[PDB]
């Protein structure tokens, strides 16, 4: 295939938790989206398809997928993060959520990425068991699965994501 | 005065019932952090509505809603006032269809809740009328270790529900006797206490005695009269 060679090389390089035809059609819909994805692609598709109306989290998940900071997000990291969202391990989820919810990227979870997103979490009118470091953060997250996304939303919400993967991964 | 827990749980309910994913996740984080077994905390959550907002989050598509919600409902359902206002608000029929809703955490933690709810007649008859007896019986059938914990919760729920003749008739019509026989054959002790706890007062009935004798459950009780946890020989002797 003139475009499936990308997916073949990507299963050769990256160990996606999705299998052959799944990643073929995933990259096919990526190429449908690009007509390779910029900012506006994220701010539209993760708002309409996914949800999570917090625009700071939109930019933050954009940069977390854009860990290489090329602006035009590459298909390699795009499909890698999408495979993470589809089928990811607990360690992969905690690594991704930690480095994303660290907004400035200081390697930890300081005041500007605890209190600001706590008030993002509070519709205006935790560290007791964690402490912020990744080891004890991981300890309290594997204790309470509520704590996995206790700084930002992320999603993998089943009724959202299993329906979306139902239209994506058309057999 | 109303407790500090009442004040925070009021704020958390306030940004629970009309919030979003992050709001719900951290509000239920603080819910889980608060002392659930405290009776004053149970009354505070009841007075702020609380529980019923958690059934509204069961309706909401997010799933950590359901996980934290039903865990907290189990741990605060130690007392009768909580559960009678559960059925008065109407969240319990909904929780009955959570006993079939696709995620396992839903069914297991909800069956723990009704397991510690169903001391009196109303919860038992609600679960039977809205079908949760038969769906927990299917979870005990295990046609799909995940089945082991969901069946342990369903079995402890049926043990709480094993005083109503209509509930017993529902189990008998659904055919729970051979599948409880196979779960009695299985050596997981955590299932072995409440399965026999259910089967005891279910097998007070004569057709149940005929069924357990047709399936040779007496031999299984003889095999299980010497387990590590002590309570199994009490229940088998019953």
């Amino acid at each position: 295939i003139k475009d499936g060679l990308n997916a073949c090389c990507y299963i050769c390089i990256f160990s996606f938790t999705v299998n052959k035809f799944e990643v073929k059609c995933l990259i096919s819909l990526f190429y449908n989206l690009v007509g390779g994805l910029d900012r506006n692609a994220f701010r539209n598709i993760l708002h309409v398809t996914f949800g999570m109306t917090d625009d700071m989290i939109m930019d933050r998940v954009f940069r977390g997928f854009d860990k290489d900071n090329d602006g035009c997000v590459s298909v390699s990291e795009w499909v890698y993060g999408l495979s993470v969202f589809l089928r990811g391990t607990l360690e992969e989820k905690m690594k991704y959520c930690f480095e994303v919810f660290d907004l400035n990227g200081d390697g930890f979870i300081s005041k500007e990425e605890m209190v600001h997103m706590l008030k993002n979490s509070l519709l205006k009118q935790t560290l007791k068991k964690m402490d912020l470091s990744f080891p004890d953060y991981e300890a309290a997250v594997r204790e309470e699965a509520l704590l996995l996304e206790a700084f930002g939303p992320c999603l993998p919400d089943p009724k959202s994501q299993k329906e979306f993967e139902a239209q994506v991964f058309k057999d | 005065d109303l407790p500090s827990e009442y004040w925070q749980i009021q704020k958390l309910v306030k940004y629970l019932k009309g919030g979003n994913q992050t709001a719900t996740v951290i509000a239920l984080c603080s819910m889980k952090d608060f002392n659930l077994a405290q009776e004053t905390c149970q009354l505070a959550i009841r007075d702020v509505g609380g529980l019923e907002v958690l059934i509204n989050l069961l309706e909401t598509d997010e799933v950590k809603c359901q996980i934290g919600s039903l865990k907290i409902l189990k741990e605060i359902s130690h007392n009768p006032q909580i559960r009678r206002n559960i059925v008065d608000l109407g969240g319990l029929p909904i929780m009955v269809n959570i006993l079939d809703s696709p995620h396992k955490s839903l069914k297991c933690l909800a069956a723990e809740t009704i397991a510690n709810v169903a001391k009196f007649r109303r919860a038992r008859q609600a679960v039977r009328r809205h079908g949760g007896i038969t769906k927990l019986v299917a979870l005990l059938d295990c046609g799909q270790t995940r089945d082991v914990e969901v069946a342990r919760c369903g079995a402890l729920a049926l043990w709480s529900c094993s005083k109503s003749y209509a509930n017993k008739e529902a189990i008998r019509k659904a055919g729970g006797i051979p599948l409880l026989a196979r779960l009695l054959k299985t050596s997981h002790q955590d299932m072995l206490i409440p399965v026999v706890g259910t089967l005891q007062e279910c097998a007070s009935e004569e057709n149940y005695r005929a069924a357990i004798k047709a399936e040779r459950i007496i031999e299984n009780l003889v095999k299980n009269l010497n387990s590590e946890n002590e309570q199994l020989q009490e229940h088998c002797a019953m």
